[PDB]
C-alpha cells in the first residue's frame, strides 16, 4: 500500500506577492531601481495554514489555558472536600 | 609420550600409500584424530610434571603448545588443498610429508627432557621450513627469505651449543630436573655474562627481538599459506619456550643483563605498531604485528614472575591462533585477486558477508577485546610490567592504542567503503574456507572458559 | 520497601595464587535503579526504530 | 554553451538503453517462485518460554548450588531501627531518650 | 559528473561559478526567504555593474577581489543538500550497491526464483556480446591518431549500432538499490 | 558572597581563614559554655547505618524520617512532619555554624582594635 | 500502521485530530501538574527557612565583651 | 580590502586564491591541453579494458605496482649513507633506547634504595 | 522514507510550475523545448539563478559542468529523471 493517487499541482496563479513581507521587500528593491523575480515562487509559505504565527511565550504556553481551568476546578474541589 | 610420537610417524607411510586422489581426506581425518589423542595431555599436575621416560617429559607449559601444534596440522592441510591442486601427486606427498615431518620435530622439541636433545630437534625443525619456503613459494624472493630465515637463526644457535656442552662439562648434566634442582647462583663476571649471551640470543633472535626482526617479513610474506601458519604459530613460540626453560641457570644475572633487551622490546613494539599503521601488505602486516605481540612476550620472560610466566604463556597461545586466522584470511583474499595488496580489493563486506565476519572476529581478538585469552595474557603481563616499573604503563597504554588503530584500519580498509569496480572475479567463499575460519576462531573463545588450561605451570 | 542489598558471586572463574576471580553481579542502589530506567529507555528506542528503520 | 550534437545524441541513446534496463529490473506477478517442502495466547506463551522457564532455571541454580557454597550471596544486614521487634529474638529495640519535642 | 571536463575553465565559467558559490552561502547566512530575496538581488545587481567590459585584464582584476572577499565571508558551516559530497547522507547507500555480476554466481536454485528477470538478463548479454565488437572497431576508426584528447565518447552512427562502452553506464546498480 | 569580597579585596586579617576556624578558646566569650546535647546513641545510630556523613546531632531526627519511610512503603507521602523535623534541626544546625563564623570574625575584630589601641597607647 | 495521507505540494498537511487532541492534553497535563505541584509544595523552590542576619545578632548572645574585659 | 588567508602544510592554499591560475599565457593552456590528453589517453585504455564483456578478472594497474615496489623493494638501492641520513638514523634509533634505560634504571634505583631503608610500605603486596 | 515513486510526468509539470512563478518568463510563451538563451531571451545569470531554482524545489544540487548546458526545460527533465532512476 503506496500513495497513488494522481496528485495535482495547484494554480500558479494563485501565489502573489501581496500581504506578504516579500511584498516590503519588493517595495524596498523598488527604491534603488531593482526588482526580484523570484517573489511568487517563494509565496506560497505565507499563504495557507502557514500565514498564522505563534510567538516563541505563546509556543511554551502551549496547553496552559485546559491546564489551568482544570487546576482550578482541582484546588476548589479540594478545597470542598478538605472542608468538611 | 610415544602414543603420540608413533601415530605422527604413521602418517607418513599412509600419505605415502595413500590413492592419488585421497592425500587430503586420509591426512586430515588422522591429524584431527592425532589432536585428540594428544588433548589427554591436558591433566596436569601441581606437582612436579609428567615424567614418561628418561627422554620425554609433560609440562602444563608443553602441554598446550603441543595441543596447539597437533591442531595446526589438519588447519593447514585444508589450507593447503586449494594452492596445490594443479600439482603433482608425488610433489604434494612430498609436500605432506614435509608437514608431517615438522609437527614430529616439534612434538618432540616441545617435550626434549634433555638440553642437547631439544638444540637438535630445535634446529631439525630448521629444515623442512626452509624446503617448504624456498620450494613452494611463488615470488622470486623465496630463496632470498630463506637465506634470512637459516643464517639468522644459526647465528644465534651456534654460539648456544657450544655454551651447552661447556655446561655439561661443569654441571655434568644438562636434564631440566637436575638442571633445576641442582641450580647454582652465576657470578657477576665477564665469562658469565658471554655464558648469558651465548644462552639467551639463540631464543632471543627467534622470537623475534626488535633489533634482530628483519627476517621475519621476508620470511611470512615469501612462504606459502601453511609456512605462514605454522611460522606464526609454532615456530615463533620456540623461542619463548626455550627462554623459560633456561632462565633457570641465569639468575641472579639477569637482573642486570635483561635491561638492554627491555628496553628493545618495550620501544620496538611502539615501533612495530606504528609500521603496521603504514603498510601496502597484508602478509607484511600481519607480520609486524606479530613482532610486536612476541617484543610484549619477551618483556614478560625477562621480567620474570609468577604472573609474567602465566600472562606470556597465554598470550604464546592466544596469539598462536590468532595469527593463523589472519594469515588464512589474507590468502583466501589472495587466492581471488593474486595481488595480496591491502588497497586493490575494497568493500568486500557487501560481496562476502560471512568471510566479513570472520574478519570482524579475528580483528576484535587481535585487539585483545575482554574476556579473550589475548587479554587475559596482555593483562598480566601489564600488571607484571606495572609492579616491576610503574612507568612501563606509558609504553604499553600506547601499544594497546596503536594495536587498536591497526586492526581496526585492516578491517576497514579491506571489508568497508566502495567495491573495486574492475574486479568481477570474486566468487563466494567456499564450505572449505568458512570451516577453516571457524576451526581457528571456536578454540579460542572455547579457551576462555577454562584459562588455566594455558596459564602456564605457575598457575 | 526495605532497602535489599545483595552481591551474587555465582561462578568462579580462573584463581591466581591468593587473587580470585569470579563472575560477581553487584546489586546496590545504583544497579537496582539504573536497569529500569535503561530498560525502559531502550523499549521506547525500539519502538521508535520500528518506524525509523523500516526501509 | 550547452549539448553539443553527439553529446544529446549519444545522451538519447544512452537514456533510452538505460529507461529498458530499469524496465526490465521489474518483478513478473509470479517471480518468487518459492519452493514449499516440510518436514492472550501468544502473550501467555512468550511469558511461559522466555520469563517462567528461566526464572525456574536460575532460582534452582541460586537455591541449590549457588548458595551451598559460603559467601556467594551476601546480604546488607538490614537497618535496625529503635522501637522494632526481631523475629529471630524477640526483643525490642529501646527507643530514644525522648528529646524535646516542638515545632 | 556525466559531462566530460575540458582543459580549462574559461573566464565566463569562472564568474558563473562564483555567482552560484556567492548566492548559496549567502542564503546560508540569511536563513529566512525574504532577506535572502533581498539580499541576493543586491548581489545580482553588483554582479550585472561590470557585465559589459571589455577589458579582459582588468575584468581578471576583477573576480579576484571578488573570490578573496568570497573566502573571508563565506560562512564556515555552509548548509549542504544531503546527497551532496558534504551532506549528512552523502554516501549512505553505497553499501546497497552490488554489482550487475554478482548474479552470474548465484546457485541454480537461487535462479529458479525469478526466472522471467534471468532470461532477460541473458537476452541483454547476447546484446552486449554483439555490440561491443563492433564498438570497439567503431572507436578505432573515429579516434584521432596519437590517442584521445578529450575523454568524451561518441554515439551510435550506424543503425544497429549502440553507444560504444554503454554497458557500465546502463547497468548501474540504482540509487537506492534497497 | 559579601564576605568573600572583604576578605580577598580587603585585609586578610579582618576576617577567619575557614579552615582554621576557630582560633579562640570556646570559653573566652563567656563562662557558662554549655556543652551540645547528643540523643542517639553509639549502637542504635551504627545500627541504622545512616552514613559518616549524616551522623551528626540531628541524628534522631533522621532515624524517625527512616522509619516512616520503611514503615508506611507505598504511601510514600505518608510522613512528611519528620521530613520537616529534620529539616529543621539542620537549619538549627547551619544557623549555629553561622554564629560562629559572626562570633570569631567579632573576636578577630575586637583583638585587632585591642592591639591598635596598646599600639596607641605605646606611642603616646 | 496508521492512516493514509497524501502529500499535499506548497500547502499546509492534512491533520487528524487524534494528533491535535493528544498534544494538547499532553500539554495541559504538564502545565496542570506544574500548577498543582507550585501550589501544593512551593517552598521547594522559594525556600522554607529564613535566611538570619549576622549583624543582627547582639554581641550578648554572641559572646562579646566591651573591648576591655579580656 | 579583507584580512589575508594565510596557507600552511595541514590547510593548504585555495584554488581560488592561487596567482597562478589567472595567469594565462599559450604555454599554460598548452601544458593543460597536454595534461588533458594524458588523462584521456589512460582512462580511454582503462575503459576498452573494463566494458570487454570477456575479461574476466583484475584489471592490471602499473601504477599501483610502481606504488608498491617504490615503497618496499627500492629503498635500500637507492640508499646512500649521509650526514643526515647517519644522524637520523642514531638519533631515532639509539637516543629513545638510551633514554628509556635512564628513566627505568633511576626509577628501579629509587625503588630499590626505598626498600633497603624498609620505608616503603609495601602491605598487601602479595602478586607479582 | 514513504517517499512516492515521481514519475516522467511529475517532473515535467513541477519544472514548468518553477519556470511559469519567475517572472521574467510570460506563461503562455513557454514551452517544454522552449530555449533559454534564444526563445526566452534570458541571461546566463538567468540561467544560474534557474538551475539554482530547481535545486531548491527538488531536493538535489547539479554540478555546475552538468548544469551549465542545460537550456531547455526538457533537458532539466531528462538530467532529474536519469539522476533519480525514473522509469516512465
Ligand atoms: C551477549 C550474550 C549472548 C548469549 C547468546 C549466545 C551467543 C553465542 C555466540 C558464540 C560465539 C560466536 C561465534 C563466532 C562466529 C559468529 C557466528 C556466525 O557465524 O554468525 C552467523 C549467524 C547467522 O546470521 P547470518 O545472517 O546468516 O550471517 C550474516 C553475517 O554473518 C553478519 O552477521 P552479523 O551482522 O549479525 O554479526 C555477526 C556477529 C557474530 O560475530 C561475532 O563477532 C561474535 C564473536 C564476538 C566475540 C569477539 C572476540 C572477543 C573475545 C570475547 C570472548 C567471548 C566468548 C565467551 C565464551 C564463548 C564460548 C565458546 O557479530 C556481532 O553481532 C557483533 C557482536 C560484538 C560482541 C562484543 C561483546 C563481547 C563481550 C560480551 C560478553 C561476553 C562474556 C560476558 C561475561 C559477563 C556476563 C556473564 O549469526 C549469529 O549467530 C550471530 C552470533 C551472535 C552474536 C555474538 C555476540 C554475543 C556472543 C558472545 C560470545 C558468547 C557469550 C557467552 C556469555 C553468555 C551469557
Ligand atoms: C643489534 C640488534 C639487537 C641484538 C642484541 C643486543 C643486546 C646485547 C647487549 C649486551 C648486554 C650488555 C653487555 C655487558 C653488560 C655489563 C655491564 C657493563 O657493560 O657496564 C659497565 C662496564 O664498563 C664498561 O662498559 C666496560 C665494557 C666496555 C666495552 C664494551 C663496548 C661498548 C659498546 C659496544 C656495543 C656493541 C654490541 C654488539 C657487538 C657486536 C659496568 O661497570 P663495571 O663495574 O666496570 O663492570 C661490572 C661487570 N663486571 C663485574 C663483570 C666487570
Ligand atoms: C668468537 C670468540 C668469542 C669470544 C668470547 C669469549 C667468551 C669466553 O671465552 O667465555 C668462556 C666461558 C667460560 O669461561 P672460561 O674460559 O671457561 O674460564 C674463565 C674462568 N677461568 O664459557 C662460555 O660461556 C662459552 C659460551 C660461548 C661464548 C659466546 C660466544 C659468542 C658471543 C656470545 C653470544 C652473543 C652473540 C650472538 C649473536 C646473535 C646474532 C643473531
Ligand atoms: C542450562 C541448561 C540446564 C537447565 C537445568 C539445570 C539448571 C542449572 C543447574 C545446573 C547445576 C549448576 C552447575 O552447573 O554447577 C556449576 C556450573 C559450573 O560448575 P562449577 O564447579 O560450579 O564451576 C567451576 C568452579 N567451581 O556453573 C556453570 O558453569 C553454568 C553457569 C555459570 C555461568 C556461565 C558462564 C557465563 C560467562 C561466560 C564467560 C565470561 C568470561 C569469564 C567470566 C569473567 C568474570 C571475571
Ligand atoms: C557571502 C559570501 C561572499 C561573496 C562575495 C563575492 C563578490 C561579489 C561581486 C562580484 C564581482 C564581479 O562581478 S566579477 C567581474 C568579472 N568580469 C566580467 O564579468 C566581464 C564580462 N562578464 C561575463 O562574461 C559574465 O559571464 C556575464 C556577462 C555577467 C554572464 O555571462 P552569460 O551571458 O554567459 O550568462
Amino acid at each position: 500500500e503506496h500513495g497513488h493517487s494522481k496528485m495535482e499541482l495547484p494554480d500558479y496563479k494563485q501565489w502573489k506577492i501581496e500581504g506578504t513581507p516579500l511584498e516590503t521587500v519588493q517595495e524596498k528593491l523598488a527604491a534603488r531601481g531593482l526588482r526580484d523575480p523570484w517573489g511568487r515562487n517563494e509565496a506560497w509559505r505565507y499563504s495557507g495554514g502557514f500565514a498564522n504565527n505563534v510567538s516563541f511565550v505563546g509556543a511554551l504556553l502551549k496547553g496552559f489555558k485546559w491546564g489551568f481551568a482544570a487546576f482550578v476546578v482541582a484546588v476548589g474541589a479540594e478545597y470542598y472536600l478538605e472542608s468538611q | 609420550m610415544l602414543k603420540i610420537i608413533i601415530p605422527t610417524t604413521m602418517l607418513l607411510p599412509m600419505t605415502w600409500m595413500s590413492k592419488h586422489n585421497m592425500i587430503w581426506i586420509n591426512a586430515t581425518v588422522h591429524s584431527l584424530l592425532i589432536s585428540l589423542i594428544s588433548l589427554s595431555l591436558l591433566n596436569q599436575l601441581g606437582e612436579n610434571s609428567l615424567n614418561f621416560s628418561l627422554t620425554f617429559f609433560s609440562d602444563s607449559l608443553s602441554a598446550p603448545l603441543l595441543v596447539l601444534t597437533t591442531w595446526l596440522l589438519p588447519l593447514m592441510l585444508m589450507a593447503s588443498q586449494s594452492h596445490l591442486s594443479k600439482e603433482t601427486t608425488t610433489r604434494k606427498k612430498l609436500y605432506i610429508t614435509m608437514l608431517i615431518l615438522l609437527q614430529l620435530f616439534l612434538i618432540m622439541t616441545f617435550t626434549a627432557t634433555e638440553l642437547i636433545l631439544f638444540y637438535i630437534l630445535f634446529e631439525a625443525t630448521l629444515v623442512p621450513t626452509l624446503i617448504i619456503i624456498t620450494r613452494w613459494g611463488n615470488q622470486t624472493e623465496r630463496l632470498n627469505a630463506g637465506l634470512y630465515f637459516l643464517f639468522y637463526t644459526l647465528a644465534g644457535s651456534l654460539p648456544l651449543l657450544v655454551a651447552l656442552v661447556y655446561i655439561q662439562n661443569t654441571t655434568g648434566s644438562l636434564n631440566f630436573l637436575i638442571i633445576h634442582y641442582w641450580s647454582h647462583p652465576l657470578s657477576n663476571s665477564w665469562s658469565n655474562i658471554f655464558m648469558w649471551l651465548a644462552c639467551i640470543m639463540a631464543f632471543m633472535v627467534k622470537m623475534p627481538l626488535y633489533g634482530l626482526h628483519l627476517w621475519l617479513p621476508k620470511a611470512h610474506v615469501e612462504a606459502p599459506i601453511a609456512g605462514s601458519m605454522v611460522l606464526a604459530a609454532v615456530l615463533l613460540k620456540l623461542g619463548g619456550y626455550g627462554m623459560m626453560r633456561i632462565t633457570t641457570i641465569l639468575n641472579p644475572l639477569t637482573n642486570y643483563m635483561a635491561y638492554p633487551f627491555l628496553m628493545l622490546s618495550m620501544w620496538g613494539m611502539i615501533m612495530t605498531s606504528s609500521i603496521c599503521l603504514r603498510q601496502t601488505d597484508l602478509k607484511s602486516l600481519i607480520a609486524y604485528s606479530s613482532v610486536s605481540h612476541m617484543a610484549l612476550v619477551i618483556v614478560a620472560i625477562m621480567i620474570q614472575t609468577p604472573w609474567s610466566f602465566m600472562g606470556a604463556t597465554a598470550l604464546m597461545i592466544a596469539h598462536g591462533l590468532t595469527s593463523s586466522m589472519l594469515f588464512c584470511l589474507a590468502n583466501t583474499n589472495y587466492e581471488r585477486v593474486h595481488s595480496r595488496t591491502m588497497i586493490l580489493a575494497r568493500g568486500l563486506q557487501t560481496l562476502l558477508p560471512l568471510m566479513a565476519t570472520w574478519w570482524l572476529v579475528a580483528s576484535l581478538t587481535n585487539l585483545a577485546l575482554p574476556p579473550s585469552i589475548n587479554l587475559i595474557g596482555e593483562l598480566f603481563i601489564i600488571t607484571a610490567s606495572f609492579s616491576w616499573s610503574n612507568i612501563t604503563i606509558i609504553l604499553m597504554g600506547m601499544n594497546m592504542m596503536i594495536t587498536a588503530l591497526y586492526s581496526l584500519y585492516m578491517l576497514i580498509t579491506t571489508q568497508r567503503g566502495k567495491y573495486t569496480h574492475h574486479i568481477n572475479n570474486i566468487k563466494p567463499s567456499f564450505t572449505r574456507e568458512n570451516a577453516l575460519m571457524a576451526l581457528h576462531i571456536l578454540p579460542l573463545l572455547l579457551l576462555t572458559l577454562n584459562p588455566k588450561m594455558i596459564l602456564g605451570p605457575l598457575y | 520497601h526495605t532497602g535489599q542489598e545483595m552481591i551474587i558471586s555465582n561462578w568462579h572463574w580462573m584463581t591466581l595464587q591468593t587473587v580470585e576471580l569470579s563472575l560477581s553481579f553487584k546489586m546496590d542502589y545504583f544497579s537496582v535503579m539504573f536497569i529500569p530506567v535503561a530498560l525502559f529507555v531502550t523499549w521506547s528506542i525500539m519502538e521508535f526504530s520500528m518506524w525509523y528503520m523500516h526501509s | 554553451s550547452g549539448y553539443t550534437p553527439d553529446e544529446k545524441l549519444r545522451l538519447q541513446q544512452l537514456r533510452e538503453l538505460r529507461r529498458r534496463w530499469l524496465k526490465d529490473q521489474e518483478l513478473s506477478p509470479r517471480e518468487p517462485v518459492l519452493p514449499p517442502r516440510r518436514v492472550t495466547y501468544r502473550h501467555s506463551i512468550f511469558a511461559v518460554t522466555h520469563v517462567l522457564i528461566p526464572v525456574w532455571i536460575i532460582h534452582y541454580y541460586l537455591k541449590y548450588h549457588v548458595t551451598a557454597k559460603p559467601y556467594t550471596v551476601v546480604e546488607r544486614k538490614p537497618r535496625i531501627f529503635p522501637g522494632d521487634t526481631i523475629l529471630e529474638t524477640g526483643e525490642v529495640i529501646p527507643l530514644m531518650k525522648e528529646f524535646p519535642d516542638q515545632h | 559528473a556525466f559531462s566530460a571536463p575540458a582543459a580549462y575553465l574559461t573566464h565566463q565559467q569562472k564568474v558563473l561559478r562564483l555567482y552560484k558559490r556567492a548566492l548559496r552561502h549567502l542564503e546560508s547566512w540569511c536563513v529566512h526567504r525574504d532577506k535572502y530575496r533581498y539580499f541576493a538581488c543586491l548581489m545580482r545587481a553588483r554582479f550585472d555593474e561590470h557585465k559589459n567590459e571589455k577589458d579582459m585584464v582588468k575584468a581578471t582584476q576583477l573576480l579576484r577581489q571578488a573570490e578573496e572577499e568570497f573566502w573571508y565571508g563565506q560562512h564556515p558551516q555552509p548548509y549542504i543538500f544531503p546527497e551532496s559530497p558534504g551532506g549528512t547522507s552523502y554516501e549512505r547507500y553505497e553499501c546497497y550497491k552490488v554489482p550487475e555480476w554478482c548474479l552470474d554466481d548465484w546457485h541454480p536454485s537461487e535462479k529458479a526464483m525469478y526466472p522471467d528477470y534471468f532470461a532477460k538478463r541473458e537476452q541483454w548479454k547476447r546484446l552486449r556480446r554483439e555490440s561491443w565488437e563492433r564498438e570497439v572497431k567503431q572507436l578505432q576508426e573515429e579516434t584521432p591518431p596519437g590517442g584521445p584528447r578529450t575523454e568524451a565518447l561518441p554515439p551510435a552512427r550506424k543503425e544497429g549500432d549502440l553507444p560504444p562502452l554503454w554497458w557500465h553506464i546502463v547497468t548501474r546498480p540504482r540509487e537506492r538499490p534497497m | 558572597g559579601a564576605h568573600l569580597a572583604r576578605r580577598y579585596l580587603g585585609d586578610a586579617s579582618k576576617e577567619p581563614d575557614p579552615l582554621r576556624m576557630p582560633t579562640f578558646p570556646p570559653d573566652y566569650g563567656f563562662p557558662e559554655r554549655k556543652e551540645r546535647e547528643m540523643v542517639a546513641t553509639q549502637q542504635e545510630m551504627n545500627d541504622a547505618q545512616l552514613m559518616l556523613q549524616q551522623r551528626d546531632y540531628c541524628a534522631h531526627y533522621l532515624i524517625q524520617l527512616l522509619k516512616c519511610k520503611r514503615d508506611s512503603f507505598p504511601n510514600f507521602l505518608a510522613c512528611k512532619h519528620e521530613q520537616h523535623d529534620w529539616d529543621y534541626c539542620e537549619h538549627l544546625d547551619y544557623v549555629k555554624r553561622m554564629k560562629e563564623f559572626e562570633r570569631e570574625r567579632r573576636l578577630l575584630q575586637r583583638k585587632k582594635r585591642r592591639e591598635q589601641r596598646e599600639a596607641e597607647m605605646a606611642r603616646g | 500502521g496508521g492512516v493514509h495521507i497524501e502529500p499535499r505540494y506548497r500547502q499546509f498537511p492534512q491533520l487528524t485530530r487524534s494528533q491535535l487532541i493528544q498534544a494538547e492534553f499532553f500539554s495541559a497535563t504538564m502545565w496542570f501538574w506544574i500548577l498543582w505541584r507550585f501550589w501544593h509544595d512551593s517552598d521547594a523552590v522559594l525556600g522554607h527557612f529564613p535566611y538570619p542576619d549576622p549583624s543582627q545578632w547582639t554581641d550578648e548572645e554572641l559572646g562579646i565583651l566591651p573591648d576591655d574585659e579580656d | 580590502s579583507f584580512p589575508k588567508y594565510k596557507p600552511s602544510r595541514l590547510a593548504t592554499l585555495p584554488a581560488t586564491l592561487d596567482p597562478a591560475e589567472y595567469d594565462i599565457s599559450p604555454e599554460t593552456r598548452k601544458a593543460q591541453a597536454e595534461r588533458l590528453a594524458i588523462r584521456s589517453r589512460l582512462k580511454r585504455e582503462y575503459l576498452l579494458q573494463y566494458n570487454d564483456p570477456n575479461r574476466l578478472g583484475v584489471i592490471e594497474d602499473p601504477a599501483l605496482i610502481r606504488w608498491t615496489y617504490a615503497r618496499s623493494a627500492n629503498i635500500y638501492p637507492n640508499f646512500r649513507p649521509t650526514p643526515k641520513t647517519s644522524l637520523l638514523g642514531a638519533l631515532f634509533g639509539i637516543g629513545p633506547l638510551f633514554f628509556w634505560y635512564y628513566v627505568f634504571k633511576t626509577d628501579r634505583d629509587k625503588k630499590e634504595k626505598l626498600i633497603q631503608e624498609g620505608k616503603l610500605d609495601q602491605t598487601f603486596n602479595i602478586s607479582y | 522514507s514513504d517517499a512516492p515513486p515521481l514519475t516522467l510526468e511529475a517532473i515535467k509539470d513541477r519544472v514548468l510550475y518553477v519556470l511559469k512563478l519567475y517572472d521574467k518568463i510570460d506563461p503562455e510563451k513557454l514551452s517544454v523545448n522552449s530555449h533559454f538563451m534564444k526563445d526566452l531571451g534570458l541571461d546566463s545569470l538567468d540561467q544560474v539563478e534557474i538551475i539554482m531554482a530547481m535545486e531548491d524545489e527538488f531536493g538535489f544540487e547539479i554540478p555546475d559542468i552538468d548544469a551549465e548546458k542545460l537550456m531547455c526545460p526538457q533537458e532539466i527533465v531528462d538530467y532529474i529523471a536519469d539522476k533519480k532512476d525514473v522509469y516512465e
